[PDB]
């Protein structure tokens, strides 16, 4: 599972922008929202498309799910539980690097 | 590691602003300090907060008087310097307005001078009914209350609408403060003060694109094809009143997250409009962007038809340039965002290796992005200065530098060609066709007989004058 | 016929003709070798001017900022000046001169520039014992005057500073020459005239090398050539020749008062008569004869202009804008070639001086058509008059007026500063005999292209 997680993390760091929103609370929301939809899409579940925010998380997650399936043959071989575990690991890594340990001094500024 | 350049031995705080990315490093321990005070006397590239409000954002609008409350220099200095065309004959670039502050106004106040100037502006151009008023260094220092003047003028002239910005040049540390003050004032005062007809089931604002050489008009051809109504462009080829309608959109698409992320964030907070960040430079990036937009709207098939046609049209040319540009080394010395929009896109789509990057005013968030996307062995510089630029050139030996024209004219003496990273050479540079335009200018810049000629010293009997072979896509 | 002076009737400005004082001070300073001006104010006051010079010259020029930020606006900015001087000196070991140029911000807050200079002189003396850096206080509030006034002020302050340090020495035998704000090509021409007349002269500032080569060795040669030693030797000159009343004459007057170098102010040498009168003055002060080569260059100019004047220029109405010495000089040149300069625009608050300029009288006694001279003018004053029905055949002015001419469909010759929208103009003289010929030719060629584009008797360009 470590090499697979390393693959996902390297993908998100070089490609995605949603983890780099302006404030901590937005990064947290996006890491959770997008990666939950990625898990759905990678395991054949119906995505959530109710609210405008769910629809946006689906749009971000569809790019990543499609990219992950193209780039990484393992992503079509592992089972649903393994996908879920990886994405939970990926959430925790992204929080770590984009929030906990980021020295970006603006992240907690109450006003935009 | 963090780098102490030789030229910075006497200003060694600059080490905390310069990152050389090395293998195995945890980049979280090497994020440059950004958006901090400038060191005096350095020949930093930075501008002023007024610039970020008036020149960058407000002045893009096609139908608005840009009233600069201050002495005439601030106005002269922001006139004939930008390349943001309109569809109405470029009114924005033809005119600039000043209150012509004199010593007596410093002494006694400038509010009546401002009020007079505002009525004169509206009298001289009776078809124009919109205005932005900016403060500058001295009008801020003397405390003229431009919001109260504006209120009086709107009471006296009920057919006009006036917005005000407090952005003297000494506020903040750079252009960035101007972006912030304008964005938050606009959302606080003017959004949801008008509505427009909705003509589509799919509506968006495009936030953070300033129509450089027609970028916004080019992207607009995509949205028209897709059947998406753009309520407001913030601010490329835009109008004052469109901006008052931003709350109507279903989706905010953001390119310049630096200048314009503020208003996207507030629109989300206040109105629930989701923020989607894209890259509207870069060929494969543009495709991802379109696919995200279309997935949000549920028009995925329409997006795939547009993408297919654009790749059939432009991809062969792009690939012809990749073949010739692959392995070339580039530097990007611009404001900030274009660093992270371009580093990987030129690598993916053109095979170009970005070896050094410098941001005049970017924040730590911009450095997070660019370091995430950027290469090992590359220099990442916050608030670079002229001497640093020379030392970096000696370290990395770029084949081409994307930067402003004055620095381009400087590095020309070193026989290094430039592309104008700000106002472009032959743009637009956004979108599918735009990235081919960018590639063409990079190719012509590098594969240029004059560079080779300049190296030859005709006095050297051992040297001949070469002949070089170019191509075209 | 009347030559009328009138002010702009509006309080505000639309489309300013000039930049502010600090921009002119910067221009003065970049003509000095081993000089980096330090502009004490916000960052835009430096960066926008460095851009303006890149627009005009297509070159980089080094100018630094003190980077005034919010703390300094509340408590004063002196520490920013003092840091900036030291950071310059530490990082540029060959730096010799720093004009410390104030701006609107630092004038309003009252920072004590001369006090900061004392601090910096002590610090520099201690840290760099074998170096001398000349710090010149340049007071340039932007809320009076313009870049014309600022240029004049900077030249004067620099001259005061450097001559205060060195004083009077042995007679040099040389002329001091202040051409004012002119192009590298104008400097090239004057050097040639002095060489042909066997007159030794320092031209202040010597900006010929602003048009710098791209060299095999990658060296950067884009510098002013006027050195400290050249400025200091001003005190020892035979005489000063001041070509521009508003752009350097006050420094010739300072050198007269301080060192008894006699100053001769002449009309700026646009056109034939003004050039003739310049050369007569040189001959008078130096005792050297005007050479045959200059009689021949004059005659070549005359011959070229005679191919143009009555055929294409006569009775054509011209508007001219730009620096005051340029506008008044070009109006005289126009009349020599049968053009009619009916509207002259001068862009700053020095109207009380302009009403006394002897060239206004010279116009009043020569013109046969009414002339309006608008002082404190902006470029909206030109546009508005065209829109109200003023019929013009030609505009002469700088590139920031371009859209007026484009939209009105009037041919325009680019003169003065900045001329960014055409290539190479900085290398072409406008003053002197060669300059008159080149101006005349630019006018004609602009007219000729206009005739072609508009199909206005374009068949006539065959046997003129
Ligand atoms: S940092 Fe920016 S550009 Fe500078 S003054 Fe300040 S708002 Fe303006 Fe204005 S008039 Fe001239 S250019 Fe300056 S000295 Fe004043
Ligand atoms: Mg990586
Ligand atoms: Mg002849």
């Amino acid at each position: 599972s470590q090499s697979h997680l390393d693959d996902l993390f390297a993908y998100v760091e070089e490609r995605c922008l949603w983890q780099f929103f302006s404030r901590t609370w937005d990064r947290e929301e996006n890491i959770e929202g997008v990666l939950n939809q990625v898990g759905r899409l990678l395991t054949g579940q119906e995505p959530l498309r109710g609210t405008p925010q769910e629809r946006l998380f689906y749009a971000d997650a569809l790019a990543m799910a499609n990219d992950v399936r193209e780039r990484f043959p393992w992503a079509s071989q592992v089972n649903k539980e393994e996908i879920e575990f990886l994405l939970d690991g990926l959430k925790s890594r992204l929080v770590d690097v984009t929030i906990t340990r980021s020295t970006n001094r603006e992240l907690n500024h109450h006003l935009y | 590691p963090m780098v102490l350049l030789e030229c910075d031995k006497d200003i060694p705080e600059r080490q905390k602003h310069i990152y050389l990315k090395a293998p195995n490093e945890d980049t979280r321990e090497f994020l440059p300090i950004a958006n901090a005070a400038t060191i005096p006397g350095t020949l930093s590239e930075r501008g002023c907060a007024f610039c970020g409000a008036k020149l960058v954002i407000g002045g893009v609008l096609k139908d608005t008087i840009q009233m600069i409350h201050g002495p005439l220099g601030c106005a002269y200095d922001t006139w004939h310097t930008k390349r943001y065309p309109t569809d109405n004959g470029h009114f924005n670039m033809k005119y600039v307005w000043s209150t012509d502050m004199k010593e007596s106004h410093v002494v006694f106040g400038g509010e009546k001078r401002l009020e007079k100037s505002m009525h004169e502006a509206f009298d001289e151009m009776p078809d124009i009914k919109r205005m932005i008023v900016y403060t500058t260094c001295p009008t801020a220092l003397i405390g003229d209350d431009i919001k109260a003047v504006a209120k009086k003028v709107m009471k006296d002239r009920p057919d006009v609408d006036v917005f005000t910005v407090e952005c003297p040049g000494f506020s903040g540390v750079s252009q960035s403060k101007g972006h912030h003050v304008l964005n938050i004032g606009w959302i606080n005062e003017k959004v949801e003060t008008m509505e427009k007809e909705i003509t589509s089931e799919y509506t968006m604002n495009f936030i953070g694109d300033f129509n450089i050489q027609g970028d916004t008009q080019l992207l607009q051809t995509y949205w028209d094809r897709l059947g998406i109504q753009v309520v407001a462009h913030f601010t490329g080829n835009g109008t004052y009143d469109d901006l008052r309608c931003m709350h109507q959109a279903q989706l905010n698409v953001v390119n310049c997250a630096r200048s314009s992320g503020y208003i996207a964030n507030e629109l989300k907070k206040r109105y629930g409009i989701p923020r989607l960040d894209i890259d509207s430079w870069g060929f494969n990036y543009m495709a991802e962007g379109i696919r995200k937009i279309c997935a949000f709207f549920g028009i995925e098939e329409k997006g795939e038809e547009l993408i297919a046609e654009e790749y059939a049209k432009w991809k062969p040319k792009l690939d012809w340039y990749k073949e010739r540009l692959q392995g070339k080394k580039m530097a990007i010395w611009t404001g900030g965002p274009r660093l992270w929009h371009w580093t990987k896109s030129v690598e993916d789509d053109l095979g170009v290796q970005v070896v050094a990057m410098s941001s005049k005013f970017g924040h730590e968030e911009d450095f997070e992005k660019v370091i995430a996307r950027g290469k090992e062995g590359t220099y990442y510089i916050d608030d670079g200065n002229e001497l640093e630029f020379f030392e970096i050139i000696d370290l990395v030996k770029p084949d081409v530098i994307f930067t402003g024209p004055r620095v381009g004219e400087l590095v020309k003496k070193l026989h290094i060609p430039y592309v104008n990273g700000h106002g472009y050479h032959n743009g637009p540079y956004m979108g599918f066709e735009g990235f081919v335009n960018l590639a063409r200018d990079m190719y012509n810049a590098v594969h240029n007989p004059l560079r080779h000629l300049a190296a030859v010293d005709i006095r050297d009997k051992s040297q001949t004058t070469p002949v070089i072979v170019r191509g075209a896509a | 016929a009347e030559v009328k002076l009138s002010p702009r009737d509006r309080e505000g400005i639309i489309n300013p003709m000039y930049d502010c004082q600090p921009a002119g001070a910067q221009y003065a300073g970049i003509g000095i070798k081993d000089c980096i001006p330090l502009v004490h104010g916000g960052q835009g006051c430096t960066m926008f001017v460095r851009l303006l010079f890149a627009q005009h010259f297509k070159e980089n020029f080094d100018v630094a900022s003190t980077s005034l930020h919010e703390e300094s606006a509340v408590f004063g900015g002196a520490k920013r000046v003092e840091e900036g001087v030291l950071v310059l000196a530490r990082r540029y070991p060959n730096l010799r001169v720093i004009p410390i140029i104030t701006t609107c911000s630092t004038e309003v807050i009252g920072d004590d520039i001369e006090g900061s200079i004392r601090v910096c002189n002590r610090a520099l003396e201690a840290e760099f014992p074998d170096r001398k850096i000349y710090l010149a206080p340049v007071h340039t509030p932007s809320f009076k005057g313009s870049h014309v006034t600022g240029y004049a002020e900077c030249v004067k302050s620099v001259f005061k500073t450097i001559t205060d340090a060195h004083g009077k020495g042995q007679p040099s035998g040389k002329l001091n020459v202040f051409p004012g704000w002119v192009n590298p090509g104008d400097v090239v021409l004057l050097k040639r005239y002095f060489k042909e007349m066997d007159v030794e002269a320092n031209i202040y500032m010597d900006t010929e090398d602003f048009d710098s080569p791209m060299l095999p060795n990658k060296s950067i040669e884009t510098h002013g050539r006027t050195t400290v030693e050249d400025i200091a030797d001003s005190a020892n000159a035979l005489a000063t020749l001041s070509l521009a009343r508003y752009e350097g004459n006050t420094t010739g007057e300072l050198l007269q008062k301080t060192f008894a170098v006699p100053n001769a102010l002449v009309n700026t040498p646009y056109g034939i008569k003004n050039t003739d009168d310049m050369l007569r003055k040189i001959a008078e002060v130096t005792g050297k004869e005007i050479p045959e080569s200059l009689v021949r260059e004059r005659g070549i100019a005359l011959d070229a202009l005679a191919d143009l004047a009555h055929m294409f220029f006569a009775n054509k109405k011209v508007a001219i804008f730009g620096h005051p010495d340029l506008v008044l000089g070009l109006a005289q040149f126009c009349m020599e070639v049968e053009l009619e300069p009916v509207l002259l625009l001068i862009g700053d608050d020095q109207g009380n001086k302009y009403k006394k300029d002897p060239r206004i009288e010279e116009l009043k006694n020569t013109a046969h058509f009414d002339i309006e001279i608008v002082h404190n003018a902006d470029l909206w004053e030109l546009e508005k008059r065209i829109n109200a029905g003023l019929q013009l055949d030609l505009i002469m002015g700088h590139s920031k007026g371009r859209y007026v001419a484009i939209e009105a469909n009037i041919p325009m010759v680019r003169v003065g500063f900045p001329t960014f929208d055409r290539a190479g103009l900085y290398r072409k003289p406008s003053i002197g005999y060669q300059g008159a010929m080149e101006l005349g030719e630019m006018i004609a060629n602009a007219m000729f292209a206009h005739m072609e584009y508009t199909r206005n008797k374009e068949w006539i360009l065959n046997t003129w």
